[PDB]
């Protein structure tokens, strides 16, 4: 059982236990919340495609 | 008036044969079903950039 | 570790030593520099499904 | 003051088995690309739920 | 060979390609020792000479 | 005459961010620099390897 | 008027060249012909998604 506390008074007081935040700041990508972005290569050896 | 006569390039020895085709297509004997198209696939190796 | 707790069964043990912080959960994200050195052994997503 | 960390994953697909997809009733590429995101948003409960 | 083929003993035959073995070429899956087949073209050339 | 470039995603956000310039067209900016120079030097290097 | 005077900046020693060239691009000492202008290739690795 764990009891915490989470807190965002506003503007930059957010206060709580284990912060997170994420880092996708400049990156180019679809909606504000996507928290990074795909990848395709497809190999060249055989042909089928990956993701990552 | 009633025979279409195809002339098989490669044949062996010899050989006629005749054979039925109806209006719809069930009525031939022989089925070929194709799945998928003729798809395109390229790719590249990041060590030599030759195209394949 | 394992030496104070004389939990017989394993588990409860390492139960004991995760409240006790003898041990901690290695969940972690890994360090940037890990997944850059062409040499990654990157993780891999499986699916399967079976039908009723 | 912390230093962000990074988490990756990467699974890939055949093509045979993204044609058959559309024909079985999904839709290959959206589904895939679902996949990644449920896992990945998965995977950080595991890092924040077990950092707590 | 022709007189085998005659009496109904070789009948030629061209079939596909296994739809698993197919999908596993050159390294998919960590299959190994399985390429494609591949064509190319050559260009040549030949010269003659005027006489008297 | 060729020459190669590797740099990681990762760079690129961060190069991208804090400082602020793209990753990707530096290097391009580079290598096809790099290679004129050389070749600019190497019409050089031949004239006074020429002259008597 | 007669002379006209380019700076080697990369001299190991103190020298001067003197040389000739023609009006026409055929008398001129040592030719330099390109074929091909600086042409850019890219591509990713297959199982680390790290461009190059």
């Amino acid at each position: 059982v764990i009891v915490g506390v989470v807190e965002n008074i506003g503007e930059k007081e957010i206060v709580g236990s284990i912060f997170y935040a994420p880092y996708t700041e400049g990156l180019d990508l679809d909606d504000p919340e996507h928290v990074g972005a795909f990848k395709v290569v497809v190999d060249p050896e055989s042909l089928q495609p990956s993701i990552g | 008036g009633k025979y279409r006569v195809y002339i098989d390039q490669y044949a062996k020895q010899d050989y006629f044969t005749v054979g039925y085709k109806g209006p719809n297509e069930m009525d031939a004997g022989i089925y070929y079903a194709p799945y998928v198209a003729l798809t395109p696939l390229r790719g590249s190796d990041p060590k030599n950039f030759q195209p394949v | 570790p394992f030496a104070t707790i004389e939990e017989s069964d394993l588990e409860l043990a390492l139960q004991i030593a995760i409240v006790l912080l003898k041990v901690r959960l290695f969940s972690d994200a890994a360090s940037t520099s890990k997944f850059e050195s062409s040499d990654s052994e990157i993780a891999d997503a499986r699916f399967q499904i079976n039908k009723w | 003051q912390t230093a962000v960390k990074s988490r990756k994953l990467k699974t890939g697909i055949t093509v045979e088995l993204a044609q058959d997809l559309e024909a079985n009733g999904f839709d290959a590429p959206n589904f895939l690309e679902d996949l990644l995101a449920t896992e990945m948003a998965d995977e950080i409960n595991k890092d924040i739920l077990q950092s707590l | 060979i022709k007189k085998q083929m005659e009496a109904g003993a070789l009948v030629e035959i061209a079939e596909g390609m296994a739809t698993s073995i197919a999908e596993l070429q050159e390294g998919f899956n960590g299959s190994t020792d399985n390429p494609w087949n591949e064509m190319g073209f050559r260009i040549d050339k030949q010269v003659i000479e005027a006489k008297s | 005459r060729q020459l190669k470039a590797a740099y990681s995603i990762e760079l690129a956000q961060d190069l991208r961010a804090v400082h602020g310039m793209d990753a990707d067209a530096e290097l391009s900016g580079i290598l096809a620099t790099e290679i004129m120079l050389e070749i600019n030097r190497e019409v050089v290097d031949w004239i006074n390897y020429s002259a008597q």
